[PDB]
This record gives C-alpha cells, structure tokens and sequence, in this order.
C-alpha cells in the first residue's frame, strides 16, 4: 500500500482559478498527513510551495492556497499567471512509512501565440569524415504548440533507418526546440546527393535542404 | 540567500560504491534537519535519507536501508551520503533538501539543490565526447541571423555542458537533449548570430564532460 | 521613539515557553515586538492549536514578567529533559514548563488547585505530550490512555493525547500540544491528569490594558 496519486496533468489560462488535488490510496487525507506541495521549474528547479497542509512558504505569492477538499488534499491557484506553468508535486507523510511522492501534476497556462519552427540542416564535418563517419543535424527551434513530425529524404527517397529524433523540449521564452540526427558512413555520404529535413508542424511543413 | 549545491556526479558500476556531498551556505547548518531526495528517469520523486541537526537521529527508507549511510560535518557545513552495494535502479538525480519551520507548521522540502546525476548502470565505460562542429556550408544569406552549431557525439555518461564563447554568448543558446546512439549519448547545441558577425569574429564551443574529466573547446571554421 | 524588543533568535512563543537561548526576553517590556523572520525553534518540537491566538496574547500583553509557583506534584519524576532541547548541551526543557513522568511505575491521578485573589490576571501555559508508541507512553507515564483536564469556574477543558508517529523534527516523532488558560481575579485553576501533562512552573502577569503589538521585520530601529 502507501501510493499517493495526483493528476497527471492540468491545463488553464491566465487569470483563472485552478485547483490541484492529491489523493491518498490508504484512505482519507488528514491534517495529520501533512500535505506538502513542491513546484518543479524546468531544468530541475524545485521550490517548496506549501507545508503543513495549509501553511504557505515564505516566498510564495499570496494567490496560492492549500486546503483539504473532502478526503483529499488540494492546492488552489487563485488568479494563475503564466509563470505558474510548472509541474507540482505532492508529499504525504505516512507514519508507517515516510514521505511518499505523487506522480505530480503538470500545469500548462494556455497563452503563447502559434509559432512556426525555424529549421536548419547541418552537414557532417571534415573532422568527423576523417573518422569515416557522418551525421546530419537538423535543428528545430522556436515553435509552439509543442508537436512536430520529422521525415528525412535522401535523393528523393525517404529515409527509414539511422534517423534519431529527440523529444520536444521547453525553451527560455516558453517556446519549443527539437532535434533529429541522421548517421551514415563517409562512403554513403558521398554516395548520395540531396539530403532534406521536413518538419510538419500544424499541417504546414517546413524543410531545409542542401547538396 | 539560502543556497545548496550538490557535487560528486559520476558513473559507477552495479555493486560498487559512490559518495555524494552537499556544500551548504546561507544559514547555520548545524541547527537544521537535512534529507536526501532523488528523481528516477521516470520523473518520480523518492525520499532516501534523513539526519538530525546533530546527527543523533538518522533514518532511511526500506529501499536503501543498510546500504546508504548519511552523515554531516557541521563544522564545514557539508552534507554527505555514502552509497554502497549499488543497483541499476538507483539511477537518479540526487538532491539536497531542507525545510523551513516558521509560521505555525513547517514546510518540508522548501529549498532544493541543483541535483547531481548518478548513473547506476555500468553497461558502458566512461567514454569522453568527441566535439565536432556544425557549420552552414550552404551560405545562403537567407537573413542576417545565421545559425552556428556544435556536435557532442558518442559520450558516456551524462551529462555534458555546452556553453558558447566561454560565457559571452548567452542570447538564445538552445541546447537540445541528447539521444542514445548505439550505447552512447550524442548531443548538439546551436547559437544564432547576425550575418555581419560570423565573417567578422570567432564563435567557439566549450564542451565540458565532468564524469570523464574532459573540457574540450572547438572553434567553428566555415 | 518607542520601546522595541528584538526576539533575534527566540520567537514570541519560544520566549514565553523559555526554549534554550531565550533567557534574554525574560523580564523584557515592549510596545512593539520585533519578531525576526530568521527565528528558529531550539527546544522540543511542539504545536499550538491557536498559535495565532496565543501569539496575539503574548504580543499584546506587552511584557514577559513570569511569576513562580510551587506545585507539590505527587510521586511523578519532575524536571524531565530530552536531547532535542539541550541548553549548554545539558539535556534540558522549557524553563517555564515542567515535564512529569512516573517514578517506579506509578503515575498517580493528580489534583492541584491554584487561586488568584490578587489584582492582576494570570496566564497559565501548559502542554500535553503525545508519545509516539504505546510502549513509549508506558515508559514515561504508566497509565494508558493519557488524560489532562484543566478547569476554571467557567471553563472545563479536557485533552486526550493522540499517539502516533509524526514527521521527524530534531529527529523526534513525538509532539507536545501547548494550550493556555487565563485566570482572572477571583477565578481559579485545577490541573488534573493521569498522564501526559506538561505541567507549568507558574504564571505570567497580564496587564488589564494591553496596548502593545507585534511586528515581523528585518532590522533594529
Ligand atoms: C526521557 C526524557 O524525558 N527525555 C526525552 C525522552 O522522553 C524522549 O523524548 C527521547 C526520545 O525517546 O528524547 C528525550
């Protein structure tokens, strides 16, 4: 037993009121469980929000408030701003065991405008070719919302092998970046002519190519 | 203000031993309670150790009891964690923790450290990265904002740290996450500079890999 | 200008309770109370159900003038001490509170009465210790369960301890719930327990006109 469950993700807009919950599998959540709320800012930046179920940490803005909703714990954000966009973790202290952490809730403030990605394709370098290896690098940056689809084409033929695409990631300005790599030998790099990288984002498709 | 930073990142093989440290500052370290919390690759959080303000009362979870030994040196303001008999499933980012008890009840886990990564799996050897550059080549002059790059191929273990121009280049550096090429990680990062700029002056790539004690620099030649 | 007292490291409550290092607030008088945001607890972990209400009485009263009284406690061991509340490393306790424990597996039912016929109001701050296990309860106070029942002529309050394991503070899971009882002139107080009583060592003097206030600032005047 002793499994803490909280929402997988929640979405909201600036100015609205949102409530994050935290349920205990062992039964009801009680003041004696001492609900703790932690916020994860990207790049592994953690900051404690609420302790003792309701006591608000020193630096926390007053718009945050934690309380008990029925048999659950709850973190209420009253007047959410875009800087509330982060992952919020829960912690319940079970006498028996100790602190056990929930899956965490990822909160998304819907705000930023639709962004088109700036695609760029880079060839393999001479230093790498000196090792008889080659890796094209297609860099997708500055797009929103966060979903892209990458297809490679070598000399008209699409590539279904040796292509390595990364998961979308947040940026500093809340936009997104992504990347994909195509690795082949130096002999096969000379054995073909046209290489292109196609980013299909919101239907509209952007490609960058060389020769 | 109150500030904690972990150190000791490295690759260990299963069954070995590794010791973590936490340099504390911004408060009288000997008056406060400390704990260790980790984050598996599955982004789950898990508490692993607790030690009193005087080290008299120490407690662990069943997952690491008997294997982990926590300690502190109140005279140096340093929190330690001696890990041994390591298993694959211990791989996580290890965080320094501390709380804040003031208004009535306290706030556990208020103030976290930057976290230092520990990779339990010994599947591969600590392999430093080869730093290959990324240049346009097709000088298209599309707009003034030309994009440079830097490839950090086949490194192990995590992490690498790319920084441009020894810290001068900070505007939109865009460091992408790594991938798993065969057994090793490859990573890249791209900085955008004006078209008038790249003919004029040099942009250099600074790749630091702590776990293999390598800090390679790579000048981008067109 | 005004007469401001700086708590520095002792907060308003720890000064009233007398946690280690808080001796400098004894006998202190003020109009405004500087509660530093940097304060820390330095004794046994506790909790005050109405922390904001009790903190208000101490700040508004305007003085920490403690007055001693001798309770002839029965057969319980007095002057208990724990290693989470060390003063000069002496295992110690609140210098205003008295922790009572059984002597030779004998914690008797107590019944003491203290009367105020004077010209000031008295502030009795007492507590209820919550052991972590029923074996810890028995090793300290023989009888199980515990009982505390402090009464006046108009107020009868009864506290039943909550045994259990709480988060570790100073490496300890037990707790002490601190309450207060105000005895106006003509009224009296009756301590009555079979266990878990964190008995008081006296009372603080209350002003009939309370003009002081509290503050939570950054520097001295
Ligand atoms: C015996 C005593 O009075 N001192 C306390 C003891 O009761 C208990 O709190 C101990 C940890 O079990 O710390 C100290």
């Amino acid at each position: 037993q002793a499994v803490v469950t909280q929402e997988s993700a929640l979405t909201t807009s600036p100015g609205e009121t949102v409530t994050l919950t935290c349920r205990s599998s062992t039964g009801a959540v009680t003041t004696s469980n001492y609900a703790n709320w932690v916020q994860e800012k990207p790049d592994h930046l953690f900051t404690g929000l609420i302790g003792g179920t309701n006591n608000r940490a020193p630096g926390v803005p007053a718009r945050f408030s934690g309380s008990l909703i029925g048999d659950k714990a709850a973190l209420t954000i009253t007047g959410a701003q875009t800087e509330d966009e982060a992952i919020y973790f829960c912690a319940l202290w079970y006498s028996n065991h100790s602190w056990v952490f929930g899956g965490g809730t990822k909160l998304t403030v819907l705000g930023q405008p639709k962004g088109a990605p700036s695609v760029t394709l880079f060839p393999p370098s001479s230093e790498e070719l000196e090792t008889n290896k080659a890796t094209l690098v297609c860099t997708i940056t500055d797009f929103y919302p966060g979903v892209v689809t990458v297809d490679w084409k070598v000399d008209g033929t699409p590539v279904t092998q040796g292509m390595e695409t990364t998961q979308p990631s947040k940026q500093s300005n809340n936009k997104y970046m992504a990347s994909s790599y195509l690795t082949l030998t130096a002999r096969a790099w000379e054995r073909h002519s046209s290489y292109s990288c196609q980013v299909t984002h919101e239907g509209h498709t952007v490609e960058k190519s060389l020769s | 203000e109150v500030q904690l930073q972990e150190s000791g990142e490295g690759l260990v093989k299963p069954g070995g031993s590794l010791k973590l440290s936490c340099a504390a500052s911004g408060f009288t370290f000997s008056n406060y309670d400390m704990s260790w919390v980790r984050q598996t690759p599955e982004k789950r959080l898990e508490w692993v150790a607790y030690i009193s303000s005087g080290g008299d009362y120490i407690y662990y979870a069943d997952t690491v009891k008997g294997r982990f030994t926590i300690s502190r040196d109140n005279a140096r303001n340093t929190l330690y964690l001696q890990m041994s008999s390591l298993k694959s499933e211990d791989t996580a980012m290890y965080y320094c923790t501390r709380n804040y008890y003031y208004g009535s009840l306290p706030v556990w886990f208020a103030y976290w450290g930057q976290g230092t990564l520990v990779t339990v799996s010994g599947a591969a050897k600590t392999t430093p990265p080869s730093v290959y550059p990324l240049a346009p080549g097709s000088a298209a002059q599309t707009n003034s904002m030309v994009t440079l790059g830097c490839l950090v191929k086949g490194y192990f273990p995590e992490p690498v740290t790319v920084t441009w121009n020894s810290g001068s280049l900070s505007s939109g550096v865009h460091t992408f996450p790594a991938v798993l090429q065969s057994d090793l990680y490859t990573l890249s990062s791209s900085v955008t500079v004006p078209s008038s700029t790249w003919p004029s002056e040099t942009v250099t790539c600074n790749v630091a890999h702590p776990a293999s004690s390598t800090k390679v620099d790579k000048k981008i030649v067109p | 200008p005004l007469r401001l007292v700086d708590g520095q490291t002792c907060d308003i409550v720890n000064g009233a309770l007398g946690s280690p290092g808080c001796d400098h607030l004894n006998g202190a008088e003020w109009d405004i109370f500087i509660e530093r945001p940097t304060a820390v607890d330095t004794c046994y972990p506790f909790d005050v159900p109405d922390y904001q209400s009790l903190r208000s009485i101490l700040a508004n009263n305007g003085k920490f003038e403690f007055i001693a009284e001798e309770f002839q406690w029965s057969t319980v061991t007095q002057n208990g001490g724990s290693n989470a509340c060390k003063r000069a490393n002496v295992n110690d306790f609140f210098n205003r509170l008295n922790w009572l424990t059984k002597s030779g597996s004998t914690y008797p039912l107590q019944n003491l009465t203290k009367i105020n016929n004077g010209d000031y109001a008295r502030l009795y701050i007492w507590g209820v210790h919550h052991p972590s296990t029923d074996q810890e309860q028995t090793n300290l106070y023989k009888n199980n369960p515990g009982r505390v029942t402090v009464s006046t002529k108009t107020s009868q309050t009864s506290v039943v301890p909550n045994i259990g394991s709480r988060p570790w503070v100073r490496g300890l899971s037990s707790r002490i719930s601190f309450y207060w009882t105000i005895v106006e002139p003509g009224d009296l107080i009756v301590f009555n327990t079979i266990g878990n009583l964190i008995a008081p060592r006296g009372h603080y003097k209350l002003n009939s006109q309370k003009k002081s206030t509290i503050l939570n600032t950054a520097v001295p005047i």
